[PDB]
């Protein structure tokens, strides 16, 4: 079970710098080359660097040669990727690879890294009520959060079928807002609760609220 | 010219990308 | 250094569709050559590896070939959920750097049309007491990907404070998309019905909330 997991989502300043952890299981660390590639919001891919777990070698892309760094634990089986000098086009979802004549089988789920030089800003969750009265959708409405990402869960996770987290719109103002809906028989009305679990890790929020009709 | 250094990480990977 | 390959390709159910990955002598024709997909949401998953090579799990209907400054990807058996943007890599020698494709969005033809599914939410109480107003329009289940979305009150258009998203592509292959109507208590008081009609391959759907 070779399994990479990356760090949490991350918000800086321009001007700043970030670092990403990647850490590697299942396999010898020291017995393959690992590959760092960035995808900006709704770009390609791009490459950024390279390491060896072995000695700490590194190659880099000469776009992010001035402005990462890439370093490795051989103990905790982890590469550590820092980006300095962090503008507005390095927010993007952050990956590592293990390699195969490549970026490979094994990827990591990414790290989103937001610069803005905005201030985060908390989510507003409401309840999203069916209404008039077979399909009803109840939901949450995740309002005025600034930056992505935002994480909707229902019920604790107990409830996956149904449910549809639709994706978030960037309003005039500079903030994000997001409905989360579970599709639920019109008959099942009135008598079952549920509950909207809000993750905005940017805003250390973590809000549970109540839709009961 | 002398042959790579071991340290080379360039030739090394050159060397692991390439397709004769 | 990038390997130029198809913004779009289209092609039919059950039929073979090739992508090309067209590069130079430093990338493609010194080094091999890796290709990738990426499902809509997901992280990209490698298909082939040197030149031809599958990764285990990969069905044998994914097919790679390498010819001088040239690298094909071949699937076999189209289905629909093979709809993903698909990539091409290699290294290029001349700076030492992994260089990528820009993408070619993969279109399985054949797919039906299908009518917008569309929920509209009533401001929330918690919201009136805060002093604010929101509509919240939904739609979902749509094919093809274009919809487009209008708010009336009480048969007037209502053109100020809507902010609709763009269409997603879901697991389903279908569309996704959504519409908020920012109104101030007094204005959502101060009608009776407030609409969100939406139209996709002409017709339209429409939906009513009162105060």
């Amino acid at each position: 079970q070779v399994q990479l997991v990356q760090s949490g989502t991350e918000v800086r300043q321009p001007g700043a710098s970030v670092r990403v952890s990647c850490k590697a299981s299942g396999y010898t660390f020291t017995d393959s080359y690992i590959h760092w590639v960035r995808q900006a919001p709704g770009q390609g891919l791009e490459w950024m660097g390279i390491i060896k777990p072995s000695g700490g070698n590194t190659r880099y892309a000469q776009r992010f040669q001035g402005r990462v760094t890439m370093t490795r634990d051989t103990s905790t089986s982890t590469v550590y990727m820092e980006l300095s000098s962090l503008r507005s086009e390095d927010t993007a979802v952050y990956y590592c690879a293990r390699d195969s004549r490549g970026p490979g089988i094994f990827w990591g789920q990414g790290t989103l890294v937001t610069v803005s030089s905005a201030s985060t800003k908390g989510p507003s969750v409401f309840p999203l009520a069916p209404s008039s009265k077979g399909t009803a959708a109840l939901g949450c409405l995740v309002k005025d959060y600034f930056p992505e990402p935002v994480t909707v869960s229902w019920n604790s996770g107990a409830l996956t079928s149904g449910v549809h987290t639709f994706p978030a719109v960037l309003q005039s103002s500079g903030l994000y807002s997001l409905s989360s809906v579970v599709t639920v028989p019109s008959s099942s009305l009135g008598t079952q609760t549920y509950i909207c679990n809000v993750n905005h890790k940017p805003s250390n929020t973590k809000v549970d609220k109540r839709v009961e009709p | 010219h002398s042959v790579p250094k071991l340290s080379d990480f360039e030739s090394e990977l050159s060397h692991w990308f390439k397709n004769q | 250094s990038v390997l130029t390959q198809p913004p779009s390709v289209s092609a039919a159910p059950e039929r073979k569709v090739t992508i090309s990955c067209s590069g130079s002598s430093s990338n493609i024709g010194t080094n091999f050559v890796s290709w990738y997909q990426q499902l809509p949401g997901t992280a990209p998953k490698l298909l082939i590896y040197e030149n031809n090579k599958r990764p285990s799990g990969i069905p044998d209907r994914f097919s790679g070939s390498k010819s001088g400054t040239s690298a094909t990807l071949g699937i076999t058996g189209l289905q629909t959920g093979d709809e993903a943007d698909y990539y091409c890599g290699a290294w290029d020698s001349t700076p030492g750097t992994w260089v990528f494709g820009g993408g070619t969005r993969l279109t399985v033809l054949g797919q039906p049309k299908a009518a917008p599914s569309v929920t509209l939410f009533p401001p929330s109480s918690e919201e009136l007491q805060a002093n604010k107003a929101t509509l919240v329009c939904l739609i979902s289940d749509f094919y093809p990907g274009a919809v487009t979305v209008a708010w009336k009150a009480d048969s007037s258009p209502v053109k100020a404070g809507v902010e609709t998203t763009t269409p997603s592509k879901q697991s389903n292959n279908k569309y996704a998309a959504s519409s908020y109507l920012s109104l101030t208590p007094e204005q959502w008081k101060s009608h009776r019905s407030y609409s969100c009609q939406v139209t996709h391959e002409g017709s339209t759907v429409e939906k009513t909330v009162a105060p």
